[PDB]
């Protein structure tokens, strides 16, 4: 009786914890992954991480400066 | 008792004297056991008829569950945690029934222990040697593991073991 109105069987809290399981192994690697993404793109800045500003090309004026040599 | 197997708990086919009363005078024992039976056995008996009817009136079943045969720590990948999941449940089951083993031929022991009696130390060699070799054999499997066990530990262990034999056999080869 106390078994079938406050508990449920072994199943449940198995496959229960199989997902827990297999969520937190997951993040767990996606973890690792982003470190090592993050030390990559901050070594090398070929990512979108990272970028720092240069200056702008559009502010280059292209006209005759008085001077045939720039 | 049908309540439990013979084969798995043995008792010898219990010899018993028959009584050679040389003299007549009355022993106590025997009146003093007949009137025990009249003013206890029977009231008990007919409380127990009375109690097994009513059981009888109402009769359902348990079963006994059954566990299916899962790939072991060996068969895993290094980081399958499923897999390695299954393979824990498995082999905490194992070392539960081991235990439980182990406790029946101890049971078995005790038993002949107590039941030779003057002559256990000889009339006990059968379950001396019996209860020697499971606990060899438990012991070889989960001696020195500690707390925090478990299946890859085991294998470990085990696997060292038989590097050892292994290399103990290439020696004698090579002797
Ligand atoms: C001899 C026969 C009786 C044996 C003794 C039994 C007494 C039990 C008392 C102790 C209970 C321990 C806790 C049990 C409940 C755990 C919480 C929850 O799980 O229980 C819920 C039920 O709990 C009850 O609804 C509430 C219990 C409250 C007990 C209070 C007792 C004392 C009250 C005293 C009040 C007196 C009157 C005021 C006087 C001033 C149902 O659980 P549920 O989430 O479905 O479980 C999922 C699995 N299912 C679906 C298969 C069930």
């Amino acid at each position: 009786w106390i078994a079938r109105t406050f508990y449920d069987g072994p199943e449940k809290n198995y496959e229960k914890t199989m997902a827990i399981l297999q969520i937190e192994a997951e993040k767990a690697e996606l973890r690792l992954k982003e470190l090592e993404v993050r030390r990559l793109m901050r070594a090398r800045g070929d990512g979108p991480w990272y970028q720092y500003p240069t200056i702008d090309k559009a502010l280059i004026d292209h006209s005759p400066k008085t001077t045939p040599d720039n | 008792p049908d309540s439990w197997d013979k084969d798995v708990y043995p008792e010898p086919p219990r010899r018993t004297p028959a009584p050679a009363p040389q003299t007549s005078l009355p022993n106590p024992v025997t009146y003093l056991t007949k009137i025990f039976d009249l003013l206890v056995d029977r009231p008990v008996t007919l409380a127990r008829e009375f109690i097994e009817q009513q059981h009888a009136k109402n009769r359902y079943y348990y079963y006994h569950r059954e566990f299916r045969r899962v790939p072991d720590i060996t068969e895993c990948e290094e980081k399958d945690i499923l897999c390695m999941f299954e393979a824990e449940m498995q082999w905490r089951r194992d070392y539960k029934v081991d235990q439980e083993i182990v406790n029946i031929i101890q049971e078995r022991l005790k038993a002949c222990q107590q039941r030779e009696g003057e002559s256990y130390r000889q009339n006990c060699a059968k379950e001396l040697e019996q209860f020697t070799q499971v606990s060899k054999a438990f012991q070889d499997r989960y001696s020195d593991l500690g707390a925090h066990y478990s299946a890859r530990k085991c294998l470990a262990k085990q696997k060292q073991r038989m590097l050892a034999e292994r290399k103990a056999a290439k020696e004698a080869a090579a002797a």
